[PDB]
């Protein structure tokens, strides 16, 4: 007599991630850890539908390791959307999705933009390099103190230089590289250099992208156009 | 002839930069007067370098009794009539330095502000860059000198499009003070 049912949800612990979007692979470090929990409900069929008495708990067990995003890129995910640069990308075990605990696909948050876009309107352009230079200005008479200034105007940062997209648009906007520590896409604000070279590296690219000989690099290779500004 | 508070540490920045001397940029700060109680006009200039240079960044220095007059309080911003030399720029931002001041500043009572001008090639030009005013206090004593100069930190600028170090490095290292004196 009815009725004996399994099934098993993920617990996942994770942190987000900054992309760039001509980037080919997103990055696993994210996954800090996950765990498949398996639960047996049993107890009988019903009138048109199933009713649990019991639930058994089997041995959780980490799966960190096996966890991979199957064939989603930055490349392939990114699209432009105005003040939208979010996207949850799901995680794969033995090839296939897994549920969460409320019954959703258990995915991990990605950020993803377009190198030298401060403002996060989806173009770079001069306001990008002429923010850059006011977050300059104002770094250059504080302190480098970066918990008092906000880089974007972009209305998702808001005025509040804390925010995660204020970390995402100095991700974005750190296009010239500078000694010290080498730096991850996982980078704070504050860990970062933003200067004078950076402004003027974003208002470089703009100006050449603008012209003919560059288009066809600025549509398709802009990573090429960015190395020959940074050099 | 240095003006810059700190000299020895730009100097060090600037160690490993050949020192070319010749024709380069000739950054200068004003010598005016002003009544106590007035707004004293100081202004920022350079010459030789017309067309020359496309992004600067540089701190004044001066005693702290004088308050730059501001444009917005909470951004920061300091009150400034652009001069030719700024003329055709696609950004430029003047700031004050409120807090977080080195302390070669706050042991010297300077206060600073710094102007950061960019351009789209090395459209820069010359002769007056920005004028400030100060407030110079009620009871100051006719007679009195306040004396202008600078502040070097390591990620300022006064560079062409070339990137061409030794450019910047005169530029620095050629920089002449100013002052205003207190008149009856
Ligand atoms: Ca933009
Ligand atoms: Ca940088």
């Amino acid at each position: 007599v009815t009725s004996a049912v399994k099934t098993q949800y993920v617990e996942i612990e994770s942190v987000m991630g900054f992309y760039f979007n001509t980037e080919d692979k997103f990055d696993t470090a994210q996954i800090k850890k996950a765990v498949l929990h398996t639960v047996y409900n049993e107890g009988y069929t019903d009138d048109g539908v199933a009713v649990v008495l019991r639930e058994y708990e089997s041995e959780p067990v980490d799966i960190t390791a096996e966890l991979t995003f199957g064939d989603a890129t930055p490349a392939n995910t990114y699209k432009a959307v105005e003040n939208k640069f979010d996207y949850e990308i799901p995680v794969y075990y033995n090839n296939a999705t897994l549920k969460d605990a409320e019954g959703n696909d258990a995915t991990v948050t990605v950020y993803i933009g377009l190198k030298g876009d401060t403002d996060l309107n989806n173009i770079v352009d001069g306001r990008d390099a002429t923010a850059t230079l006011t977050y300059y200005a104002a770094t250059s008479t504080d302190g480098k103190d970066a918990t008092t200034v906000a880089l974007s105007p972009s209305t998702l940062v808001g005025g509040n230089p804390e925010s995660v997209y204020d970390d995402f648009s100095a991700f974005l906007s750190d296009v010239k590289v500078d000694a010290g520590k080498e730096l991850t896409r996982f980078a704070k604000k504050a860990e970062r250099l933003i200067d004078g070279r950076d402004a003027s590296s974003i208002l470089t690219f703009y100006t050449k992208s603008s012209v003919d000989q560059y288009k066809d690099m600025a549509a398709n290779e802009p990573n090429k156009l960015w190395d020959i500004v940074t050099a | 002839n240095n003006a810059v508070i700190n000299v020895d540490e730009m100097n060090e920045a600037f160690k490993d930069v050949p020192d070319l001397e010749g024709e380069g940029a000739h950054i200068t700060l004003s010598n005016t007067t002003a009544k106590p109680g007035e707004m004293a006009e100081v202004t920022m200039s350079v010459s030789n370098a017309d067309m020359q240079w496309n992004m600067c960044g540089i701190h004044i220095i001066y005693p702290d009794i004088l308050k730059p007059e501001m444009k917005d309080p909470e951004e920061r911003t300091v009150a400034f009539q652009k001069g030719d030399a700024l003329e055709a720029a696609t950004g430029i931002v003047c700031m004050e330095w409120q807090e977080g001041l080195p302390p070669v500043l706050t042991e010297n009572k300077k206060g600073c502000l710094f102007l950061t001008a960019m351009f789209s090639g090395n459209q820069g030009g010359e002769g007056d860059m920005a004028t400030f005013r100060f407030k110079v206090p009620d009871n100051a004593e006719p007679g009195a000198v306040y004396n202008l100069g600078y502040y070097y930190m390591n990620t300022d600028l006064f560079i062409n499009e070339q990137n061409i170090p030794t450019y910047q490095k005169y530029a620095f290292t050629h920089m002449e003070g100013g002052t205003i004196t207190v008149e009856l």
